[PDB]
């Protein structure tokens, strides 16, 4: 009820309670005024964020290392042009078929929660986890950080949310960056730090 | 429950008076409806700016008016249909436009197409600022009753702001644009070449080389020595010989005295400092000497009633379009119109229907406000007691009147068919044996042409060209303007005129007075402005509504109107447009055929009808194949109309009922219960098939006959 | 919102969303397969 | 107290508590009647002050690097007349140590942090000193008026302890704002019609009065 | 020229007449089935609609049955 809001002084929305991590009261447009609506909503972010991350870290990391000096690796924007060792139709449906049991499984987890909870040839394992979007389990939970006290999860899932956010702008960024200017994120970062002043538009 | 629910949902959609019964709220959704519609049509504005910009050769026309089709439509290459673009010049291909666009950004100084771009963007901006101040002020801030009942501040606004400055805005970018960059296009200066309208502000040399009197400055305008600014500033009069308009100049010193002339009109009634009338005052005190006690009453009537100024101004701005229409042809006011045939006949033909359309409007919202909102107890007026307290009177001799028009005009054609069918040539009433000529008018063309010289000592020629005593004015080889004769042909046709003019009035005139009460049916008023009939009873009382009196006015409008623009077409192609030699001899379109031809009906079957519409049926294969198209396609929807006009509602009812049964056979039949269109709805879907049919019939025909020749 | 979706559900809306994903549709297959008067298959 | 073209319509409402009320209201703008929209009497006395405050600092700021520039001061290249200061790039401009959008873009983000802060203060009151903001919240709290929030912050000096010190100095300040907004409307419209710097202008007024005045232009 | 075209037309309105059918009947039972009619249930409609690839065979053992008239 007294949390921070996005925009201080006002009211938040009746449905934002700030039950759920990263929680900051800001839906203007009301597009999940209704529960299943939140909890749609809810999932895609979530997943959202993690692929920011994922992609993020791919994009900027080895151009750093490029442009220092360690290695050679292309532009990402150019990354779909290289030569393989096979055309790339067949690398599409090969991940295509494999993140379609994966996201397969995914969607039969939010529907009906419990019901993919078993391994289906070896039911001996099992996943430990308790809420949806959080599996948990050996596979995805090695280190045992996911279960504790629910101050400690409700704020790391909070500062993953805000990483994800942050991921996700980032990512925008570079795709529009590159589209821009025409040469690649770190070039322009240089090209800024040089003179800040002038080296805009 | 059952699908007349969805009918009625859309019949009732801008009917606010039957939602609520506060004047308030019918006001602000007056207000807000208002403001959506001013969107509408400026985004519709700026389609029609963007398009020219890219897709059109305006360019390519501006180096060459008279040889170059306008064109800003192109078809996409799809099933075919690339067949629509026609080489109409200029190295472009697409659809000939008719709206005489091209003409307008020509006279406004328009010289690339970066300028319409911006107009454009300019445009868009101002639609959504137009819907966003309509959301404001409906559901943020709405004014109060008394703000709109304001008549007096009202009047003065919209006379000494709208109109008044609108007029002085538009004749200072006249005389700081269009005068110099038109002079510089009519010197045969490229138009690449031309400088920028911006360099005549801040250059002051170059606007004093073409006017001498701009080195003077403001100056003479304070000292009152206002014949130093007679060099942009003409009273010249005719048209313009390079372009064949009006002079430009004189549109410039026309708008300045308008603007002025409404600038002082707007200080006259009352506001909070006590100087001026009121209108309640002048009504009142206003007693002559027939009147006797006056117009005492009518200041409420019209300040707490919204369709009584609707009708008002519906008749009013139909008749302002039907002159804008007349006034247009004769005087033709932007440069290379006249010689463009193409577009005069189209802005003659849109406005008549326009006007028609706006004056039974304003007859049927009159009728709405006598059954509705007629109430001689609170609010009585002695004039409309005394006008329904004759009414028996006023329609026995408005009937009479249309019957004796009727026989004296159109038994005249039907007894020189007969005479011609007969042998007997010397017995019709023409030119060569009994002639009917209408002197009057001749009077007036004589003394108009004699005016200048005499009563306007001002004016170097006339004011048109059409009274008879002035000069051929060619342009481009093409004949512009000259004198139109008037002969016994042009007798008969004005009165045919009159009686449909007359016959429309005594409909719409009977419905509106007896809309309350009649000698049939003594309660009408309780029954509703919009009610089918009263039974079989008395014989059969089938239409006795407002209602249905507007719905047949319609019909006779359509005829009314649909005469004129065929007199227009015929004695315009017949008897001013044409081709002049290199020697000066003029050869009209149909070589002066009207004057013979057109006083039986044999003449117009077979000259006009039949020997023009053989352009629209050979226009398969070519570039016009579309109004070949709609020409066909018209036909169908005229006739499809007479289904719903001729038959009744029971017979479908029980055709739907066995399809019903047969539905039902199978487990299909909906849970909205089918039923066949209400008595006035079906009148209502056969005459908008019946005018959309006769229209579109008449639109093709003109575009495809007057393009191409 | 909710009402943003039962808009939507409406039968006019509904109906020209299908009609002109239709009309697109058989656009694109007049357009891959121009003046076709029998099937060679 | 006095009364400045006071109609009886007008003296109904301005009864007198707003700071320099003279009973000016020859259009009845302020008419308690029919309020709607930006037409409110608090809100149209709270842009009078917020107007004449920006104009009290223009009307000084836009003349100062003129006054210092002819008596040495400052190098003659930032002796500029206010048009030509790169507000205007059309009548001139100069180069700072970036270009002009990215300072536009940079004046934007920070007064619109201030401006909105203000805003949110206006609407509902105390509520900016309850959340966070770097610890700063203690004394952006306001004092219950929206034009005289008060505080540490705005009044560091702690003038007008007393009431009739306060009532005093509000209407000086009214006065100043008001002449102000008059020397600015001169500023615009001299700058527009004789083409150069307003301190130039009383220059070439006082080198020969006769001939320097509005009749010559 | 017409037989082959001819076929592919009438499986398309079977198809087209079976998804129609098929929906009224599922709505007939309701309390107020007149307002699923104005504001189409898109949930209960998307099962139905790939349910009209089979409607040879739906039709054909319907009709055996005798449920296909009523
Ligand atoms: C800033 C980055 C960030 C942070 C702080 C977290 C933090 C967390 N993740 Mg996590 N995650 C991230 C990025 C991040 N993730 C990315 C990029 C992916 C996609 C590759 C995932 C995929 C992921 C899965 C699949 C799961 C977690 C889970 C968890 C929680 C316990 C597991 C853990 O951290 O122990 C280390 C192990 C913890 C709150 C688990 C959870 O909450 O369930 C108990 C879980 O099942 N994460
Ligand atoms: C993480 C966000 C992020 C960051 C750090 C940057 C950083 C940068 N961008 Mg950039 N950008 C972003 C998002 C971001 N962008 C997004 C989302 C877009 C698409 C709209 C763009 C589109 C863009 C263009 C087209 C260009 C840059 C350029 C640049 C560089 C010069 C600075 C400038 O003019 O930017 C201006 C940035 C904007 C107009 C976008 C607004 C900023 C976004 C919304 C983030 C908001 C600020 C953020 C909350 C601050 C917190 C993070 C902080 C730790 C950095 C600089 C390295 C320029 C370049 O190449 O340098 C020569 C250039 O030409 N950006
Ligand atoms: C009421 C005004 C109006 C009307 C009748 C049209 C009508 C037309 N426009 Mg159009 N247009 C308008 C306003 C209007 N526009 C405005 C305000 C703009 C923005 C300034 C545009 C920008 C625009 C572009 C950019 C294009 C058209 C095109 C077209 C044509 C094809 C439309 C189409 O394929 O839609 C498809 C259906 C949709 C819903 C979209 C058609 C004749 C196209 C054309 O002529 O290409 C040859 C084309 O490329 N228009
Ligand atoms: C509202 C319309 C309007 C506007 C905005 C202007 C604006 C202007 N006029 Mg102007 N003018 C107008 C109507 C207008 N005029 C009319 C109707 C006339 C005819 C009497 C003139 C006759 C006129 C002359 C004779 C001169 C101007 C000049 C000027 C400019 C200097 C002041 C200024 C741009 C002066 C100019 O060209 O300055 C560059 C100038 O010498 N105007
Ligand atoms: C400023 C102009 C104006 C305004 C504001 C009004 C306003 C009004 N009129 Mg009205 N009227 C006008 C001009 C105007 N009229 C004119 C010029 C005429 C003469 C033809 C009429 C004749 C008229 C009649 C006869 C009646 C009204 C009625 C009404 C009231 C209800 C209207 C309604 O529900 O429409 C609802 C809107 C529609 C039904 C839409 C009509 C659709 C048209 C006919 C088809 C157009 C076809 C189109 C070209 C093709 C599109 C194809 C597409 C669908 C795919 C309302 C107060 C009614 C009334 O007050 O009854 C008590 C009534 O009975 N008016
Ligand atoms: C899916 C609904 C549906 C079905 C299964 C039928 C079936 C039938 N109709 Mg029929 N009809 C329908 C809708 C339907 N109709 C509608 C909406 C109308 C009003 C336009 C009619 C008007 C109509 C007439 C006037 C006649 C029939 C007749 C017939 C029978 C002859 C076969 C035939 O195709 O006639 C031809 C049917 C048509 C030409 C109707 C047009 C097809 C419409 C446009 C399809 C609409 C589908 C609808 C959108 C379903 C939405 C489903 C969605 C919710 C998933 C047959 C039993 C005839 C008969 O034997 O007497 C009863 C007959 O004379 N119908
Ligand atoms: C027919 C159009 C129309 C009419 C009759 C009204 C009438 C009204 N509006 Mg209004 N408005 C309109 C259009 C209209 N508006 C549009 C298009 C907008 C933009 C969204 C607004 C935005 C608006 C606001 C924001 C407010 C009103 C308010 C009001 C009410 C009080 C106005 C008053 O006392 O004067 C006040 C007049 C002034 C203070 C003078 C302002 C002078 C302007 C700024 C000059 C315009 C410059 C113009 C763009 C020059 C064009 C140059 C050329 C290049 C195009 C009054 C009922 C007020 C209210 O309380 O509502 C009840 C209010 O707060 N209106
Ligand atoms: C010592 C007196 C003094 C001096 C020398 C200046 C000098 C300057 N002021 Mg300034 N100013 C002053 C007092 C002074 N101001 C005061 C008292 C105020 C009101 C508080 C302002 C308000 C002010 C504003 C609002 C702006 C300037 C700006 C400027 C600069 C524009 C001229 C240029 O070429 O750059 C210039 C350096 C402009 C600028 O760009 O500053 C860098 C600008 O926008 N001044
Ligand atoms: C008689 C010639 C018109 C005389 C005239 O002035 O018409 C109008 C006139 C009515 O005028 P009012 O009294 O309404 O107004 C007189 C004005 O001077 C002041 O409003 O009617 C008559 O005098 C007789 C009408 C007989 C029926 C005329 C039918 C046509
Ligand atoms: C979603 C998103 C943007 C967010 C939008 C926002 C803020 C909307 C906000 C609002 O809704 C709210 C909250 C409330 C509403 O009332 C108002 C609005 C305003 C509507 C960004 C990124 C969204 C999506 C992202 C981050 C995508 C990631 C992409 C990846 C992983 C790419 C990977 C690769 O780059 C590698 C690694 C290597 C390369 O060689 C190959 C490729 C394949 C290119
Ligand atoms: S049922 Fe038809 S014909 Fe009979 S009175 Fe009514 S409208 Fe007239």
């Amino acid at each position: 009820p007294d949390r921070p809001i996005w925009f201080p002084g006002s009211t938040p929305p009746e449905w934002l309670d700030g039950s759920l991590p990263g929680d900051f009261g800001f839906d203007p447009l009301g597009l999940s005024s209704d529960p299943d609506s939140l909890k749609w909503n809810v999932q895609a972010e979530i997943v959202h964020c993690r692929w920011a991350m994922l992609g993020a870290a791919g994009i900027f990391i080895p151009e750093f290392l490029t442009k220092i000096g360690i290695l050679n690796t292309p532009s990402w924007y150019t990354a779909g042009e290289q030569e393989y060792f096979t055309d790339k139709t067949t690398l599409f449906v090969v991940e295509l078929i494999l993140i379609g049991w994966a996201e397969g499984r995914r969607w039969a987890d939010i529907i009906k929660p419990g019901s993919v909870n078993t391994d289906p040839v070896f039911p001996n394992n099992k996943l430990t986890g308790t809420d949806v979007g959080y599996p948990g389990g050996l596979w995805f939970d090695p280190l045992g950080w996911g279960s504790g006290s629910p101050a400690k999860l409700k704020e790391l899932r909070t500062k993953e949310i805000k990483n994800g956010r942050l991921a996700m702008l980032a990512v925008m960024g570079a795709w529009f960056q590159h589209i821009y200017t025409g040469t690649g994120p770190i070039d322009n970062l240089f090209a800024h730090l040089a003179d800040p002043g002038h080296a805009t538009i | 429950d059952t699908t007349t629910w969805i009918w009625n949902l859309h019949a009732d959609a801008h009917d606010f008076d039957s939602h609520t019964s506060d004047l308030e709220e019918i006001s602000r959704k007056v207000f807000s409806a208002h403001f959506g519609q001013l969107s509408i049509i400026f985004l519709w504005l700026s389609g029609m700016y963007f398009h020219g910009a890219r897709f059109s050769n305006y360019e390519a026309w501006l180096s060459d008016p008279t040889h170059i089709g306008p064109s800003a439509q192109v078809v996409w290459p799809i099933v075919g249909q690339e067949i629509l673009n026609g080489d109409v010049g200029g190295g472009f291909r697409g659809i000939q436009i008719t709206s005489g666009f091209f003409q307008i950004w020509r006279a406004s100084g328009i010289t690339s197409e970066l300028q319409l771009y911006c107009t454009a963007i300019g445009a868009l901006v101002f639609a959504a600022l137009m819907l966003f101040a309509g959301w404001f002020h409906y559901h943020k801030a709405a004014p109060k009753l008394a703000w709109f009942q304001d008549v007096e501040s009202m009047l003065n606004h919209h006379l000494a702001g709208l109109l008044g400055l609108g007029s002085l805005s538009w004749a200072g970018h006249q005389v700081h644009v269009s005068l110099p960059i038109n002079q510089f296009l009519n010197a045969g200066v490229d138009p690449k070449e031309i400088p920028l309208p911006h360099e005549f502000i801040l250059n002051r040399d170059l606007l004093a080389q073409l006017y001498p009197s701009f080195a003077e400055g403001a100056t003479p305008f304070f000292t009152l020595n206002w014949s130093k600014y007679s060099e942009f500033l003409t009273f010249r009069g005719g048209l313009d010989p390079v372009t064949g308009g009006l002079w430009l100049t004189d549109i410039a010193h026309h708008h300045l005295a308008i603007a002025i002339l409404f600038l002082i009109a707007g200080h006259m009634y009352r506001t909070n400092w006590g100087i001026g009338h009121g209108i309640k005052d002048i009504l009142e005190a206003h007693k002559g000497p027939f009147t006797g006690q006056g117009h005492k009453g009518l200041y409420e009537i019209l300040t707490t009633s919204w369709h009584a100024q609707l009708s008002l101004n519906l008749a009013m701005l139909g008749s302002l379009t039907i002159i804008v229409a007349h006034h247009m042809y004769s005087m033709p006011p932007y440069p290379y119109l006249a010689t463009d045939y193409a577009t005069q006949l189209s802005l003659f033909t849109h406005h008549m229907w326009i006007g028609g359309f706006l004056i039974v409007g304003a007859a049927a919202h009159a009728a709405i406000f006598m059954v509705r909102d007629y109430d001689p107890t609170n609010r009585y007026n002695d004039l409309l007691d005394r006008v329904l307290r004759h009414r028996d009177a006023i329609i026995s001799h408005l009937n009479w009147v249309c019957i004796f028009l009727g026989f004296h005009s159109f038994g005249l054609y039907i007894h020189n068919d007969t005479m011609s069918a007969l042998g007997r040539p010397q017995d019709m009433f023409s030119d060569t044996a009994i002639q009917l000529q209408p002197v009057f008018a001749q009077w007036i063309q004589n003394t108009h042409a004699l005016a200048p010289g005499v009563t306007a000592p001002g004016e170097t020629a006339s004011t048109s060209l059409t009274w008879g005593g002035g000069e051929l004015v060619a342009v481009g080889g093409k004949v512009a303007l000259l004198p139109i004769p008037l002969g016994t042909a042009d007798f008969l046709v004005h009165h045919i005129h009159a009686f449909t003019i007359h016959v429309t009035v005594l409909i719409l005139l009977k419905g509106v007075l007896f809309a309350r009460s009649s000698r049939l049916i003594p309660d009408k008023a309780n029954l509703g402005f919009r009610f089918p009939c009263d039974g079989p009873g008395r014989g059969g009382t089938c239409q006795v509504s407002a209602w249905d009196h507007v719905f047949l006015g319609l019909f006779w409008m359509y005829n009314a109107i649909s005469v004129v623009i065929f007199h227009f077409s015929w004695k315009m192609q017949s008897d001013v447009w044409g081709s002049i030699s290199d020697q000066g001899v003029v050869t009209h379109i149909t070589g002066g055929n009207f004057a013979q031809s057109s006083i039986t009906i044999n003449g117009w079957l077979r000259d006009f009808l039949w020997a023009q519409a053989s352009q629209v049926i050979q226009s398969y294969g070519s570039s016009l194949s579309a109004y070949g198209l709609f020409f066909l396609g018209a036909h169908f929807v005229w006739a499809f109309s007479l289904m719903f006009l001729f038959s009744g509602r029971g017979y479908w009812q029980e055709l739907i009922e066995s399809i019903v049964w047969a539905h039902n056979k199978l487990k299909v039949a909906p849970a909205t219960q089918p039923r066949a269109l209400s008595i006035i709805q079906g009148r209502a879907v056969g005459v908008t098939h019946y005018l959309l049919g006769g229209i579109a019939t008449t639109w093709a025909f003109f575009l495809a006959r007057i393009i191409a020749v | 919102m909710r009402d943003l979706k039962t808009y939507l559900s409406v039968a006019p809306v509904l109906s020209t969303l299908w009609f002109g994903s239709l009309a697109g549709l058989l656009i694109e297959i007049n357009r891959l397969f121009p003046d076709a008067l029998t099937f060679p298959f | 107290r006095p009364l400045w073209f006071a109609s009886s319509q007008s003296l109904s409402y301005l009864d007198g508590s707003l700071p320099g009320d003279y009973g000016f209201d020859p259009l009845g703008l302020s008419d308690p009647e029919g309020t709607g929209g930006f037409i409110e009497p608090r809100w149209l006395a709270y842009g009078e002050i917020i107007n004449g405050r920006f104009a009290m600092l223009g009307a000084a700021g836009a003349i100062a690097p003129e006054i210092l520039g002819k008596a040495g001061l400052i190098p003659a290249e930032t002796a500029l007349p206010w048009f030509q200061t790169g507000v205007i790039p059309p009548a001139g401009t100069y180069t700072y140590w970036a270009d002009n959008y990215t300072l536009f873009v940079l004046e934007m983000a920070l007064m619109g942090f201030a401006e909105h802060r203000r805003l949110q203060d206006w609407y509902n009151p105390g509520s900016m000193g309850k959340q966070y903001f770097l610890g700063l919240e203690k004394g952006l709290a306001g004092s219950g008026n929206p034009a005289y929030p008060g505080g540490p912050f705005f009044n560091p000096l702690g003038f007008g302890k007393d009431e009739k010190s306060l009532k005093e100095l509000k209407l000086k300040e009214v006065k100043n704002g008001r002449l102000a907004m008059l020397a600015i409307l001169g500023y615009f419209i001299q700058g527009l019609v004789t083409g150069v710097g307003p301190y130039q202008n009383l220059l070439d007024h006082l080198a020969d009065p006769v001939n320097n005045n509005v009749l010559t232009s | 020229e017409f037989i082959t075209p001819g076929i592919l037309f009438l499986y398309i309105a079977g198809w087209i007449g079976w998804v129609g059918r098929s929906y009224l009947i599922a709505i007939s039972g309701e309390k107020k089935p007149a307002m699923k009619e104005i504001i189409i249930d898109v949930p209960l409609a998307s099962r139905i609609i790939f349910r009209g690839f089979i409607w040879p065979v739906a039709a054909y053992r319907e009709f055996l049955n005798g449920d296909l008239i009523a």
